[PDB]
């Protein structure tokens, strides 16, 4: 019930060597719908992205909180984290909340640096992490994604039909959820590029 | 945690932490403040100018409120802190009273936080005295000086800093209505107080307006040097009209 | 009894800019049993001499070569307990960075923390300085790493380098004898080397203590391997 | 700096000298034979012995709690040197150290591990001003079913190692070097060799001839792990086949 | 008891001094040069480097210059772990600042936070003062490119051009003499960096390994932070070589 | 010297400085004097004026109805001790709805004032007290010092030139026992008048009392009820 | 309830509000202002829970004011507005939880004008147009179907008595007189109370 | 020098030393008489102006702290802001609690448990370093009629006839001791004081250069304003 006060969906989704991860952009309180433009996935490096469903309050806490702890990471160290240890000290993040906790479960898509392998992963609000090797999705309507994605999923996929792929399990399954939708937007990451697309979806 | 006496009594009845603030307020380059009629005017020395400084970061004259400003002599960082404090006591003072700070108010409580500094265990006075002035709701030009033992008083004009004793006694045989009647004559008053302990006759000296219901004033060097330049053809007049 | 400890510093600025404290420390140090480091290709070599006073010491009781993770390495020159300290500090540090991460600590960040703890002992109140000096060795991202933290907690980065007793001497003798590309058993015969130049009477076997970090990660030669050594020398 | 230099406050507080020593730590090593007494403590090959002087000037002290032997757990024993009332608190630390280790961990603590916490606790009076070290030294026996018998120390530099054989005190330099000419010449050391090099080490440096009253012994053997102080019955029939030898 | 050993760090002395401050700022004299030059397109530090021995392993970034957040670096002089635990403090602060407005801390902030931490240092709690000095080069949108000076007494003032550590008068001098107000670029502070890195470290001849520069630019909306390469640093002292000697060919 | 600054420093003779000098703060303070009989306990307090304008120094404070005390050396200290003592008589009215014994009251102020004399940074009181009471055990005088050390007494005298008193009182103790209340009152006010310059003498202005007894509530007499236990002194021998 | 109303023009943002002040079934006070001056081009809009929107609003126009004060420039209303959204989300799980649901409407020098939205929950949203209120269910579908970007201000005032005479007919609140505002590059202007006087 | 002794270590002849220190520091404060009649109280102080472009009515040396309760200091006046806030604090609560007037002795006895309360081991932070280095006369009407108090920094306080404090204290209260007696008016009073404050100032007295309060039964305090100061010195 608190998780769906302000709906979203997002996906993430493996690729040969690259990784896709896509949202959707309503911001609605309850049944209203406020904005069309709201930002759920942030980028952690060039090649690193996060993605936060749940509470809207909590994806903005969360997001700003794991920024202001990379950013001491990155000039700790003097290199780019990877997504290993971006998940672990996403864990750590939440898992400091064990009885108080974000209402955000996140999904993090990116490619190891200096190695280019794609990793995605997803955490539970009190940040069990969770590694797959074919899809992660987060969020109000994960059984209809997990319908899409488990149809339409396949292994080494292209970065143009992982987009495909990504886009219309995004789209289909979004169409089916009241309190998600409006506009979907894809990242597709790869090793020299990274290609930002919104999608024409509906918008009732 | 650490909890040691600093400030205690001599055998003579003298804290001498204080007296040791006090000289290092002495220290401090020299500050100048005259009350006017509609006007009230800062002016700090600069004791030396590096030519290379940009001169907006080391400003010693900072407005406390809208209607506040306080110039200061002595040690740089304390009185950071100390008008840091300052500046949150007037906006919490907007807060729980609906009307801003008498400067009177702030001149209390700057002057409270310093005699708690010489009262209170691990901790050294504050090295700064400040010249407060500014306008009450009432329009009354006000200004104040508070030293690091904590007392203040208010003054037609003061000065503080190194080389005090002489601005004084300029001052007191200056300071007068018809001296302050208009606001340039109270400017030239403030130039010319400056201008007894100052080098290079006028580009060390950075000078501070305030006027009635209106913000703090810097004036630009051009300023200074036209009001420079009058002070010197006054003097050249009566010089040779009188002689 | 109370055990409220002193709230003022005992390590203050002298009238010239120094703080002697720091300076006595590295005295401590510097009248320390000789400690060397040797960073090859392909891993680090750490090694330290440990000659007991008597006969009648278990040599096998305590070490002063020692693991801090699976892949970081520690030796000392300077005062064993304070060593014990930072020993014990070392490892739950890396503990916490690993319990955050999930990975193991690199060793430039544990030297960094390590170093952060000797500082706050420069610092805080009613303590002295460590007496110690730190030589650290690791195995990150296929790499070898060596520092050398002080009793001040300024560290460096060292290709090859010497603490303790004659530790001029030992600096000399291996800016003379180290050059890149060398590899760690040529490294571990110029760490044996180097202590014995600075060594009194007859090295063997238990007399010095040997780690080396490589690859496979961090570990104490037993005193078998030690003695296949230096009968190669 | 200078040989036996000297600068501020550091012959008073545990902060360095220009030489990098701490005197307030040799102070207390001094504080070690203010008392008076020495000990010895030998590692044999399925036993551990500690032998220590036993003095009671005056017949009015009731001589059962004049005893510097005591237990820490069934299984470990210790001889303290030193100042009496640092020894014993020295006793009480280590003694709730063992308890705490076991009810954490579930099972016994070993020696070489609660020489290492006392020497851990006393480091920390080497770095902190506030407070004297204690002046007194611990040796500490048991069995660890790995390694067998184990003598460790314990100093008030926070300095401890296992030892073949130790000894602590007055006299304890002198009583070294007779133990290192007993370990050069090593030979299989049964628990009555042991006993007996213990106590003819004691009794060679302190230049008497004892008796069952003026020594104290506490044994482990791997047959009986537990620790045990020899009544003055066992003490004497030691004795006994001592002078007959 | 702690009476008789208390040093009385953050106490007056009777002419009004505070000693511990002043014998910081002896150390700070004593440690490496450290100096910093604003131009028109960017600001830069140049800082002399006192770790010099061959068996030294290669630095990761860089000795003695710190990037501090995504617009900001610091150079240090003085006491090396008390600069280690300045610096943890800056960017702590320069990102507890961005986590607060979502914006990045202005340049005069971020030093003015750091020297309220030092001054507190200097008048309570009896600790001895950080023994640091630092320069402070950045951007932000309400003054540009900016550079700033602090010490362990916690003044801190903005400069053109200035210098810390060894020798720093005598730079201070040639900066007076050679810098021009409003006229400055990259290049041409470049070159003045590189004259009075050489007249400062009079001893040690200019070489590319003894010395550490970092330059602060903008590039499309981006602040970059960038230590210059040995290579680079060796042309622009050839530069300054033939400078010197066609120089001193017309006289 | 060395050993003379702090509470907790050990002199090489077995003394602590700093508490003689508190005890020498207690000799400074004016006289006063404390008698009992088998039903009574009465303190005579010879008050001082700072100046011929000023009041005389109150020196007899209530404590409960059954205890009153008069003080010697620094007033501060004595009014802290004093309410200290009142909040202990509370309590114990409040717990056991019984008035405090006065012996376990003196315990307790043994107990609080002993504890400044161990802890490095505290000084000890600078007060010396005389205690009248009156229990199930009789009538009670104590005399407390800053040594945290006390004393049940037959009678007492503290403060500036109490030997003479204490002379007069060695005389006289043994009439004490058998005194009635105007007669016990009398033999205080000579003590207390044994330690007087030549000049003074006893006035109403100068002398203050407190009786406490069997049916008496503690009560202080200051001016004018002074007045009746003046009349009938005779004259000092000398 | 309360209503809010904020229109975001290219170079201008309008807001309004009611007047209403009530407690039970009676207005108390026909003329209440719940706009508060953060800046010379800011203006918090708060409505909620009674003492909590107060509190809070006066909390934020002290910092907002102390920063001005401590550094000599003003908080940019996207910084202003970030701000207030980190202290409402710190108090939300905290023991002095704030019920209150905002608008901050700002103009900034560089960035032009800005509209945020912000819950109670502390989510910060940036709208063209955004109301609070139960009246805001009967308002948003008519700016939906009016506005557009290019509305000038003039249009935005028409657009937004629109809004209002919706209220007239549809909300089963007496909601008589509304207070409105303009923030442009010159700062922020009140213009006249849209009202309508019951005969 | 001054750090060998804690600020609790008494003197081999039983005092304090930081006691004594701020009661030599006294001496150097302006001197204030208080004289009690049975009519009122007066209370004046010499305000010891040194410059003549300070503004001598910001010379606070005489405060209320209540409407039946004024108070004279002398010493660091800035020690006295606390200890008379305290005293304005107490006579608050008193009234918030038993919906009466604090008597002036009460008052005067809850501002002196407030001078020993200074120390460095055992104290909360920023607790009093020191003792305070002011000397206070409080003058009040209660129940008991017009009373006058002094309060020293040992925490000493007796009630007074009539006092001087401050620099000139001795030659003042010599004064005082001859002009005295207990039938005094109060205009007779108050025309004693300013005559002693005339003898004993270093500058000639005006009616800019004293504070003059009185405490009456029926008036509340109050401060003479200079025309009142001019019409009681014209004659003097």
């Amino acid at each position: 019930s608190i998780m769906s006060y302000n709906g979203g969906a997002v996906m993430a989704m493996k690729g040969k060597n690259c990784v896709a991860i896509a949202a959707d952009r309503r911001f609605g309180i309850q049944a209203q719908m406020v904005t069309t433009d709201f930002q759920k996935i942030f980028p952690m490096g060039d090649r690193l992205y996060i993605g936060l469903a749940g509470l809207a309050t909590d994806v903005q806490t969360v997001a700003q909180r794991l920024k202001f702890r990379l950013n001491l990471y990155e000039l700790k160290e003097g290199r780019q984290i990877k997504p290993y240890t971006l998940m672990s000290m996403v864990a750590n993040l939440l898992y400091e909340k064990r009885f108080g906790p974000y209402y955000t479960e996140p999904v993090i898509a990116g490619l190891d640096p200096k190695t280019f392998k794609p990793f995605i992963c997803s955490l539970d609000l009190i940040g069990c992490p969770m590694v797959t090797d074919d899809f992660v999705v987060s969020g109000t309507c994960t059984e209809q994604m997990y319908g899409m994605c488990e149809s339409l999923w396949e292994p080494n996929m292209d970065p143009e039909h992982l987009f495909e792929t990504i886009s219309q399990a995004m789209l289909n399954a979004v169409d089916r959820d009241a309190v998600s939708g409006m506009g979907v937007i894809v990242h597709i990451i790869e090793k020299d590029k990274i290609t930002t697309r919104t999608l024409k979806a509906r918008m009732d | 945690s650490y909890d040691r006496a600093i400030t205690v009594f001599s055998p003579d009845g003298h804290l001498f932490q204080v007296e040791y603030a006090q000289e290092a307020v002495k220290k401090g380059s020299t500050a100048v403040g005259v009350r006017g009629k509609d006007i009230v005017v800062l002016g700090v020395e600069k004791k030396s100018v590096a030519k290379l400084q940009d001169e907006r970061t080391v400003r010693k004259i900072c407005a406390l409120d809208d209607n506040v400003c306080m110039a200061f002599a002595g040690l740089t960082a304390d009185a950071r802190i100390v008008i840091n404090r300052a500046r949150v006591e007037c906006q919490s003072h907007r807060l729980t009273v609906e009307d801003p700070v008498t400067v009177e108010y702030i001149t209390r409580y700057i002057a409270s936080l310093k005699q708690r500094y010489t009262q209170s265990n691990g901790r050294r006075p504050f090295g700064i005295s400040a010249l407060i002035v500014g306008f009450d709701f009432d329009g009354t030009p006000r200004l104040y000086q508070t030293d690091p033992s904590g007392t203040y008083h208010a003054w037609k004009a003061n000065a503080i800093g190194r080389g005090a004793k002489s601005v004084r006694e300029f001052l007191e045989k200056n300071y007068t209505d018809e001296a302050i009647e208009t606001d340039d004559l109270t400017i030239k008053l403030v130039i010319k107080a400056l201008l007894e302990v100052v080098q290079s006759g006028g580009k060390n000296i950075e000078l501070a307006v305030m006027r009635r219901d209106q913000p703090l004033k810097i004036l630009n060097p051009e300023e200074i040097e036209k009001y420079v330049a009058e002070i010197e053809k006054e003097k050249e007049e009566n010089e040779k009209k009188k002689q | 009894m109370a055990e409220r400890g002193y709230s003022f510093s005992l390590t203050t600025f002298s009238p010239s800019g120094k703080l002697v404290q720091i300076e006595y420390a590295l005295a401590a140090v510097a009248g320390g049993a000789p400690s060397v480091g040797i960073k090859a290709a392909n891993g680090v070599v750490l090694a330290t001499e440990k000659k007991q006073k008597s006969i009648l010491y278990d040599e096998r009781s305590v070490h002063k070569v020692e693991p801090i993770t699976k892949h970081i390495g520690l030796v000392y020159s300077g005062m064993g307990p304070d060593y014990r300290v930072l020993v014990h500090r070392a490892r739950k540090l890396a503990q916490q960075y690993y319990l955050v991460y999930q990975e193991p600590i690199p060793t430039a960040q544990l030297v960094q923390r390590v170093a952060s703890v000797m500082q706050e002992y420069t610092q805080s109140g009613g303590v002295r300085p460590f007496g110690v000096s730190l030589l650290i060795c690791g195995w990150n991202e296929g790499r070898p790493y060596l520092f050398q933290s002080d009793p001040s907690g300024a560290y460096f980065a060292w290709k090859a380098t010497a603490m303790g007793k004659n530790y001029v001497n030992g600096k000399t003798f291996l800016e003379k004898r180290y050059n890149e590309d060398l590899e760690l058993e040529d490294a571990i015969h110029t760490a044996i080397l180097t202590l014995k130049e600075s060594f009194e009477g007859q090295m063997t076997e238990d007399n010095i203590e040997v780690g080396i970090c490589n690859e496979a990660g961090f570990r104490r030669l037993t005193p078998t391997e030690v003695k296949d050594y230096l009968a190669a020398i | 700096m200078s040989r036996g230099s000297s600068a501020g406050f550091d012959r008073h507080i545990t902060i360095f000298s220009p030489e990098g020593r701490l005197y307030q730590v040799e102070y207390a090593f001094k504080a070690i034979n203010q008392g008076g007494l020495t000990s010895v403590a030998v590692r044999g090959k399925d036993c551990a012995v500690i032998v220590t002087q036993k003095k009671v000037p005056d017949k009015l002290l009731d001589s059962s709690t004049v005893t510097h032997l005591f237990k820490i757990t069934e299984n470990i024993g210790c001889v303290m040197t030193g100042m009496t009332a640092d020894s014993r608190s020295q006793v009480q630390r280590a003694r709730y150290e063992a308890a705490n280790w076991k009810y954490k961990y579930g099972y016994e603590i070993p020696v070489d591990m609660l020489c290492k916490r006392i020497a851990d606790i006393s480091q920390v009076y080497t770095q902190n001003a506030e407070m004297r070290p204690l002046g007194c030294c611990m040796i500490l026996i048991g069995i660890d079913e790995e390694q067998g018998p184990q003598v460790y120390k314990c100093d008030p530099a926070g300095y401890y190692c296992g030892f073949k054989a130790t000894a602590a005190g007055v006299k304890q330099t002198e009583s070294t070097s007779f133990l290192e000419k007993k370990v050069k010449k090593k030979f299989d050391w049964t628990f009555e060799q042991t006993v007996e090099t213990a106590i003819t080490c004691l009794s060679t440096v302190l230049s008497i001839d004892f008796k069952p009253s003026e020594i104290e012994v506490g044994v482990v053997t791997v047959e009986n792990p537990k620790f045990r102080i020899l009544t003055e019955a066992e003490i004497d029939a030691h004795l006994v086949a001592l002078a007959e030898r | 008891m702690s009476r008789r050993y208390d040093s009385r760090t953050t106490i007056f002395s009777p002419e009004g001094r505070l000693y511990q401050v002043e014998y910081a700022m002896e150390a700070i004299g004593h440690a490496g040069t450290c100096l910093g030059i604003l131009a028109n397109d960017g600001v830069l530090l140049a800082a002399e480097r006192r770790n010099i021995h061959k068996l030294l392993d290669e630095v990761f970034f860089s000795e003695k210059i710190y990037k501090l957040n995504e617009d900001m670096a610091c150079s240090v002089a003085g006491i090396t772990s008390d600069a280690n635990v300045l610096t943890n403090e800056l960017r702590l602060i320069a990102q507890r600042y961005l986590l607060q407005y979502q914006e990045p801390i202005p340049c005069e902030q971020l030093v003015t936070a750091l020297c309220d931490i030092k001054q507190a240092y200097t008048q309570f709690g009896g600790k001895r003062p950080f023994g640091v000095s630092l320069l402070y080069i950045g951007w932000d949108k309400h003054y540009g490119f900016q550079l700033y000076q602090s010490d362990p007494s916690g003044n801190y003032g903005g400069w053109k051009a200035t210098c810390i550590g060894n020798n720093s008068a005598a730079a201070v001098s040639m900066l007076k003499q050679d810098y021009k107000e409003g006229e400055m670029t990259l290049k041409s502070a470049l070159a003045l960096a590189i004259k009075v890195l050489n007249k400062t470290m009079d001893v040690s001849k200019l070489s590319a390994e003894k010395v550490e520069i970092a330059t602060l630019t903008r590039e499309n909306g981006k602040t970059v932070i960038r230590v210059l390469k040995q290579k680079e640093v060796e042309q622009l002292i050839k530069k300054h070589e033939e400078e010197e000697a066609k120089a001193e060919r017309e006289k | 010297n060395q050993y003379d600054n702090d509470v907790t420093v050990w002199s090489p003779q077995g003394r602590i400085h700093q508490i003689e000098y508190a005890m020498e703060a207690v000799k400074q303070g004016s006289a006063t004097v404390g008698l009992k009989s088998k039903t009574h306990a009465v303190l005579v307090a010879l008050k001082r004026a700072q100046s011929e304008l000023a009041a005389h120094q109150k020196k007899i404070l209530h404590v409960d109805n059954h205890i009153g005390i008069s003080i010697a050396g620094l007033t501060a200290d004595a009014r802290l001790l004093c309410n200290f003592m009142r909040q202990e008589c509370l309590d114990s009215r409040f717990v056991f709805d019984r008035p405090l014994p006065v012996s376990r009251l003196v315990s307790l102020i043994g107990s609080k004032t002993q504890i400044p004399t161990q802890r490095y940074g505290r000084r000890p009181y600078g007060v010396g007290l005389l205690i009248a009471g009156y229990d199930d055990m009789g009538p009670h005088i104590f005399q407390t010092c800053p040594s945290a050390n006390y004393f049940d007494c037959r009678a007492m005298s503290i403060g500036a030139r109490s030997q003479s008193a204490r002379t007069y009182l060695e005389r006289h103790m043994s009439e004490f026992m058998e005194c009635n209340l105007n007669e016990l009152v009398k033999h205080g006010l000579r003590a207390l008048r044994e330690t007087l310059p030549a000049e003074q003498d006893l006035t109403t202005k100068n002398v203050s009392i407190g009786i406490v007894g069997k049916d008496l509530e503690f009560t202080i007499y200051d001016d004018d009820d002074v007045s009746p236990f003046l009349e009938g002194l005779e004259e000092r021998p000398q | 309830m309360e209503y809010l109303i904020g229109i975001q023009g290219p170079d201008y943002v309008l807001v309004a509000s009611d007047r209403v002040a009530a407690s039970n079934i009676v207005q108390m006070k026909d003329d209440h202002d719940k706009m508060f001056k953060m800046s010379e081009k800011i203006l918090l809009l708060c409505v909620g829970e009674a003492g909590d929107t107060v509190q809070f609003a006066e909390y934020i126009q002290k910092n907002v004011q102390l920063y001005k004060m401590r550094n000599g420039y003003e908080l940019s209303p996207t910084a202003a507005a970030n701000f207030t959204r980190r202290n409402l989300a710190d108090y939300l799980r905290s023991r002095t939880p704030y019920h209150v649901n905002l608008l901050l409407a700002g103009y900034d020098e560089h960035e032009g004008p800005a509209l945020y939205y912000m819950d109670y929950l502390a989510a910060l949203a940036k709208a063209p147009f955004a109301a609070h209120g139960y009246g805001a269910f009967l308002t948003l579908s008519i700016l939906d179907r009016y506005y557009t970007p290019t509305i000038s201000r003039e249009k935005a005032v028409e657009l937004l008595r629109k809004c209002l005479e919706e209220l007239q007919k549809r909300f089963i609140l007496n909601l008589p007189t509304f207070s409105v505002r303009i923030i442009d590059r010159n700062g922020i202007h009140d213009l006249d109370n849209i009202s309508f006087p019951k005969q | 020098s001054e750090y060998d002794r804690g600020v609790n270590t008494f003197s081999p002849e039983g005092r304090l030393f930081q006691v004594e220190y701020a009661i030599e520091a006294i001496k150097l404060g302006s001197t204030a008489i208080g004289i009690q009649t049975s009519e009122g109280v007066c209370l004046a102080v010499e305000k010891r102006i040194t410059s003549p472009l300070m503004e001598p009515s910001s010379i606070e040396k005489i405060v209320e702290i209540d409407a039946h309760i004024g108070c004279a200091m002398s010493g660091l006046i800035a020690d006295a802001k606390t200890l008379i806030d305290k005293a304005r604090v107490e006579t608050q609560n008193h009234w918030f609690t038993y919906n009466e007037t604090m008597t002036v002795e009460s008052v005067t006895q809850a501002v002196s448990n407030l001078a020993l309360q200074f120390g460095e081991e055992d104290a909360d932070p920023g607790a009093m370093s020191r003792p305070f280095g002011v000397a206070l006369l409080f003058g009040g009407v209660d129940e008991k009629g017009p009373q006058l108090f002094h309060m020293d920094p040992s925490g000493t306080f007796v009630q007074c006839d009539a006092r001087a404090i401050g620099s000139a204290s001795e030659g003042a209260q010599s004064s005082l001791q001859e002009v005295y007696h207990k039938s005094m008016t109060l205009k007779e009073a108050i025309k004693s004081s300013l005559i002693i404050l005339k003898q004993v100032m270093e500058e000639k007295l005006n009616a800019t250069n004293i504070e003059l309060a009185t405490v009456q039964p029926g008036q509340n305090f109050h401060m003479f304003t200079k025309e009142e100061l001019e019409e009681v010195i014209k004659d003097i």
